[PDB]
RNA sequence: UUCAUCUAGACAGCCGGACGGUGGCCAUGGAAGUCGGAAUCCGCUAAGGAGUGUGUAACAACUCACCGGCCGAAUGAACUA
RNA sequence: GCAGUCAAGCGUUCAUAGCGACAUUGCUUUUUGAUUCUUCGAUGUCGGCUCUUCCUAUCAUACCGAAGCAGAAUUCGGUAA
């Protein structure tokens, strides 16, 4: 649909940021890049970022960079921006945030279930302040949640608290998905960014988890 | 214990109705041939067309008014009802769409004997057929219209309650949204299943008991009737409003325990809209949780009903608690001897 | 349907509803209700500015109205401004001046009460008080063909009502009397325009010329010959100095004193 | 936390919609009457109703900023009246009017330009 | 477009191979022992690796086409049946009254006999095909095991238990006593 | 036969994601996108149109798409006989 | 009875200059100031008893299926003489 981008913005950085995206989102997400006014985050494609730059040696601009957009095959972003390695490499290493992040993963903590009238708040919040769960979501949870549930007199009950989810265990599409209900934050975010590269030195540099 | 409704059975509207169009269908499909002679087979197609008549003659028009009474019968409360469904508009539009098709009947069967006229050209026939099809047609149109208001309504009536004035009675009503959980569920075994109930937050929880050999049982429309009629420009406050017009011991509900600070100032001078209206209509003040009151609001509210201050006769008070299981049968008992010595001593 | 226009948010504030035919012409008066007349045959009057629900339904017509006129319609579509060219300093004098220019048209008997009259095809024009009451002052009849076009003066005294039948006639505004045709046309009559200084009125006609008639002294005042074709549309100026006209010649041709 | 109404001023009697779940540790009562006094000016958006509270404390922490301080702003002590009604009789406001309160209103700090509240002027008051 | 051609790599492991001959295909493995005879569709298998197998298929123009599939999901049956199997647990969730539900033996064919059945006295003898076992509850309350080797003998008649007890009158709603099925898992937890 | 899309990841089946100012105005009987009317404004982006469900008396929960990851081979809908 | 939307043909060439069928969706009760005998006071006055056979546009009984199917009662459709 828009096909061209990233050209709009070639001759204007000098120093191009490649990222390292784990658990992505939106709520959590843009608030580093709506803070800084002066670097933009690409997130989603993998062959467009190096559209400006290259991927081959018939078809850049730049020396040693070629072999760079090769290693981009993941869950990885460039940066729009152009400010020094240190000063933004410190603040990589100071923000964190815990969430429900992604299912099929040995999450830590351990998650208790309570006994009888379901709710949605949590675990650790007592059922004295917990919120009794409203006669909408039922055939929702007798085939996709698979929890054997027993209805009493209008309101929907559970017959045994069978523990389903702890400390480094996996599940499958619905790992992720029982926390949501409630609202409890599994996995702890954090921002793990791979290395980046300079068109004035021409070099790159393996950081954090990409120094092999 | 009834009135004159949920005795009519299902009234097809006009989606429902389709069996004119069937008929008209198999009139303008005719195309015999009539035995005997080849040169006449002229002589058949008068009883077909008489047929049709008979048909839609019978049709409907009698069994719409079956089922509903009368725009002045007795009480304005039995009417009251349906103000609050379909509203003295689809009201009279009750009665009223009703002589409508009715008289549309009329029109039929006119025209109907009306072509009646001629028993040659099975042809002219199906002219004739679709003819009298189109004018069928021109009508359930808007008849269906607030006739899907009827099936609507119609329906309607099954979970709606109708009590007998022409008894004893005793109003009972309380106020939601409080702790009647384990207070108002102590009585009867009402409970939100599959019918459900807009209006207020529950639905309709009305109390009964069976004491001695008497016979006391009302149920409460909350929400409308805890606000003046200038208030609510229709709705059903209104319904409250008539709600109360028409019982025989009117039990009002009251609560000191103080859940969240909701004492009442405001509505103590809204007592006196109804007081003059209550000319043989004994009063009752049940207040919930009376342990917990601190001498804040007491010194206050007590001016009300509970002493003998402002628009009160001078009747007897119960404080207590149905919660903590103390004493619930004499306060229900309590609550209704006094219609006894009243209403039924008298008359 | 009529719509209400705000104009400046472009909202429509009303859609006014209710017309069975095509809405072929709207006024809006100094009251602040709106005068239509439509192909249902019937002129209606409706509380526009307010609540934008329908007052009145006269059915009197026996054909579309296709024409409708105030006794107020030149004071109010020029609003404050006259043959002086005064314009006020502020958007409260303009008011107040345009206001003031409205009740000396509109007023009978000291009274502010529009007068509206309306033509039918059928060759009826009703006169109507509505303020007053629904019932018509008087039914105008005389003319041989269709009335596509009535004007009241802009002191809504007199009223010029333009015919097909190649007279354009003269009726007292008041009552609805038939003063005189004023014969001069060779054919049909389709506008009337009257002037600022409510002295004349200039038609422009199928017979490819204006006239303007001196009303009062109800003779020919000057006949404009000019169009090779027929003339569709008359007006006079605001300030009163010059007399538009366009057609079929599809040429302007703009006369001045 | 949590948020909780009942009736159109806190008065009534019982009639009230107030369940469960006591702020501020137990019998609220002086808690309900604190967001009646964190209204500012005057009262008058009522549509979904708010309520915030800390951690055992009762504090006032909503901010309508574009909901509350826009009518007001039009130099008219009630509110809307029956639609569309810009301003008192005019159309085009002083800017400068209120590009003093979009200056504050950026605590939240998700956006970037600050030209968007006071362009804002046609397809918001206007309508 | 008239295909010449379908073939499609199935994965076969070891130890569950098959036996191929003209149209009947033979279900190999330790987990009982059973056949099914195939006299509609007529296929043919070719051996060239073992594991994958490649075969041609013709006629592309009508309802045939890609017959292959539609039989390779059949086959996954025959192994993931024998194997893997295919329990399907029930679970009765009904209120009303304690059902005495008693299971007997007649001819070797366990004819669930259903006593009290909701204020019904009278006596369903289901017939029950060989093949699957059925168990009661042991620390789960109402629990009902379909642990069998098959899909026509297992999944066709718990069609027919479920569709039993039809009403004229009375569907689902009037009481929540309906037979459904919780989830279709597997006798191997692990697979 | 006539045509979008079609090696800067087409078109399905899944997972993940689906964000603010702002609780936008008349009706509190209920109504924080989800029975009408007045209607289709900005900023931040790889992507986010005041909107076709389920219905506790209101959110988060479930159902989903211009644009992605994975999969890597043809093609989404409307006609003519 | 009249009046729209969709527009397949025709208009030497071209869907909307002039025209425009077969459906569906409204209003209205005037077959176009009703061309010389027309919209009417007129019920075809040819059937019944007993006995045999057959069909479906299926009122009832049996077996499925609607709906705010609570129970009970009532109404409708399809497959069967």
């Amino acid at each position: 649909r828009i096909f061209d981008e990233v050209r709009e913005a070639l001759d204007t950085y000098r120093y191009v940021w490649v990222l390292h995206l784990d658990d992505v989102r939106t709520p959590v997400l843009q608030e580093i890049r709506t803070s800084w006014a002066g670097s933009k985050l690409i997130m989603g494609k993998r062959k467009v970022l190096q559209k400006a730059l290259g991927e081959k040696r018939e078809e850049e601009y730049k020396e040693n960079l070629y072999q760079l957009s090769k290693l981009c095959s993941g869950v990885t972003g460039l940066l729009f921006t152009d400010e020094d390695v240190n000063t933004v490499k410190e603040y990589f290493k100071s923000y964190v945030r815990s969430d429900y992040s992604r299912p099929n993963t040995k999450a830590p903590l351990t998650f208790t279930i309570p006994e009888g009238i379901v709710y949605s708040r949590g675990g650790q919040i007592p059922a004295e302040e917990d919120v009794p769960m409203i006669h909408s979501l039922e055939p929702t949870m007798r085939n996709k949640f698979e929890i054997p549930t027993k209805i009493k007199a209008g309101k929907i009950t559970i017959d045994s608290p069978y523990l389903v989810c702890t400390e480094g265990e996996k599940l499958d599409v619905r790992q992720a998905l029982i926390l949501k209900q409630f609202g409890i934050a599994a996995s702890e975010f954090k921002v793990k960014v791979s290395a980046y590269y300079d068109n004035d030195s021409s070099t790159v540099e393996s950081t954090n988890i990409n120094m092999e | 214990m009834q009135l004159s409704w949920k005795d009519i059975p299902t009234v097809a509207p006009a989606n429902d109705l389709l069996d004119i169009v069937l008929n008209r269908t198999q009139r303008k499909t005719p195309t015999v041939i009539r035995p005997g002679f080849k040169i006449t087979r002229i002589r058949a197609f008068y009883m077909r067309k008489v047929k049709y008549t008979g048909e839609g003659f019978v049709e409907k028009f009698e069994d719409i008014l079956k089922g509903f009474p009368n725009i002045n019968d007795v009480h304005p409360f039995h009417r009251d009802l349906m103000d609050t469904l379909y509203e003295k508009n689809h009201y009279k539009i009750s009665l009223a769409a009703i002589s409508r098709a009715k008289s549309l009947v009329e029109q039929v069967a006119r025209d109907y004997v009306r072509l009646l006229k001629f028993g040659q050209s099975l042809f002219q026939c199906k002219q004739l057929k679709r003819a009298a099809l189109g004018r069928m047609a021109t009508i359930v149109k808007k008849l269906r219209d607030p006739l899907a208001y009827l099936e609507q309504v119609r329906q309607h009536i099954g979970r709606l309650p109708s009590i007998d004035p022409n008894t004893r009675t005793l109003l009972i009503c309380g106020y939601p949204n409080v702790g009647k959980s384990s207070f108002l569920r102590c009585i009867t075994k009402s409970d939100v299943d599959v019918q459900p109930y807009a209006f207020t937050t529950k639905s309709l929880y009305v109390g009964h008991f069976d004491y001695k050999y008497l016979r006391f049982q009302a149920i409460d429309t909350p929400g409308i009737l805890d606000r003046p009629t200038e208030e609510m420009n229709n709705i059903e406050m209104q319904s409250i409003y008539a709600i109360a017009h028409l019982r025989s011991c009117v039990l009002y509900f009251m609560d000191l325990s103080e859940q969240c600070g909701f004492t009442i100032e405001a509505q103590v001078k809204l007592f006196h809209s109804i007081k003059p209206l209550f000319a043989n209509k004994s009063v009752m003040v049940v207040i919930n949780k009376t342990d917990i009151i601190r001498p804040e609001d007491l010194d206050e509210e007590r001016a009300q009903l509970l002493e003998s201050v402002k628009e009160v006769p001078g009747v007897e008070i119960m404080t207590s608690s149905c919660q903590l299981e103390e004493n619930v049968m004499e306060v229900r008992n309590k609550a209704c001897e006094k219609l006894l010595a009243s209403r039924i001593e008298n008359k | 349907t009529i719509k209400i226009w705000d104009t400046v948010s472009r909202v429509c504030q009303y859609t006014m509803s209710g017309h069975t035919n095509s809405v072929s012409c709207v006024k809006w008066g100094g009251q602040g209700l709106l005068y239509s007349g439509s192909h249902d045959r019937t002129v209606r009057v409706w509380d526009i500015n307010s609540q934008g629900r329908c007052i009145n339904i006269l059915k009197s017509h026996a054909h579309w109205v296709n024409h409708l006129s105030l006794s107020t319609d030149y004071a109010l579509r020029i609003g404050a401004f006259d043959h002086t060219g005064k314009k006020p300093s502020t958007p409260e004098e303009a008011q107040k001046k345009a206001l003031e220019n409205y009740e000396k048209i509109c007023k009978k008997n000291g009274n502010s009460e529009e007068m509206m009259v309306t033509a039918s095809d059928d060759y009826t024009m009703f006169l109507w008080n509505p303020l007053k009451s629904t019932k018509p002052i008087a039914r105008m009849t005389g003319h041989q063909k269709l009335v596509n076009h009535v004007a009241f003066s802009p002191d809504g005294r007199y009223i010029v009502s333009a015919s097909f039948d190649n007279s354009i006639k003269l009726w007292d505004g008041r009552d609805g009397k038939f003063i005189s045709t004023f014969r001069g046309h060779v054919a049909s009559v389709y506008q009337v325009a009257w002037s600022s200084d409510c002295r004349l009125l200039v038609s422009c006609s199928k017979d490819t010329t204006l006239k303007v008639w001196d009303v009062r002294t109800r003779k020919l005042s000057v006949d404009l010959p000019g169009h090779k074709d027929e003339v569709y549309t008359v007006d006079w100026s605001v300030d009163g100095k010059r007399v538009c006209s366009g057609g079929k010649d599809k040429m302007v041709r703009l006369w001045t004193h | 936390y949590l948020y909780l109404r009942a009736v159109g001023g806190e008065v009534g009697a019982s009639a009230a919609l107030a369940p469960k779940i006591g702020p501020l540790g137990l019998s609220p009562k002086k808690v309900g009457e604190d967001i009646a006094k964190a209204t500012k000016e005057f009262k008058g958006i009522k549509v979904t109703v708010q309520l915030k509270i800390q951690n055992r404390q009762a504090a006032a922490s909503v901010v309508p900023s574009a909901s509350s301080l826009v009518i007001t702003a039009l130099k008219e002590p009630p509110r809307d009246r029956k639609k569309d009604k810009n301003v008192k009789h005019s159309g085009n406001i002083q800017l400068d009017e209120i590009i003093e309160i979009a200056r504050q209103m950026r605590d939240k700090s998700f956006g970037r330009t600050l030209a968007s509240v006071t362009k804002e002027i046609l397809g918001t008051a206007q309508s | 477009m008239k295909y010449i051609q379908t073939e499609q790599q199935i994965e076969v492991p070891e130890g569950v191979t098959v036996s191929i001959k003209s149209r009947i295909v033979k279900v190999v493995g330790p987990r009982g022992t059973l056949t099914k005879n195939l006299k509609h569709i007529d296929v043919t298998f070719t051996k060239v690796n073992n594991q994958l197998i490649k075969v041609a298929v013709h006629n592309g123009g009508r309802k045939h086409v890609a017959a292959l599939r539609t039989v390779k999901s059949l086959v996954d049956n025959m192994i993931t049946g024998v194997t893997k199997g295919y329990k399907y647990k029930m679970r009765y969730v009904y209120a009303h009254f304690p059902i005495n539900v008693n299971i007997v033996e007649k001819d070797g064919a366990k004819f669930i006999e259903v006593r009290n059945f909701l204020g019904d006295k009278k006596i369903r003898n289901v017939p029950v095909r060989d093949g699957v076992t059925i168990e009661f509850s042991t620390n789960v309350k109402d629990e009902i095991v379909l642990s069998g080797n098959s899909v026509e003998d297992v999944s066709q008649n718990a069609a027919d238990l479920q569709q039993i007890c039809r009403v004229r009158n009375k569907d689902i709603r009037k009481f929540l006593d309906g037979i459904y099925v919780s989830h279709k898992g597997f006798i191997t937890e692990d697979l």
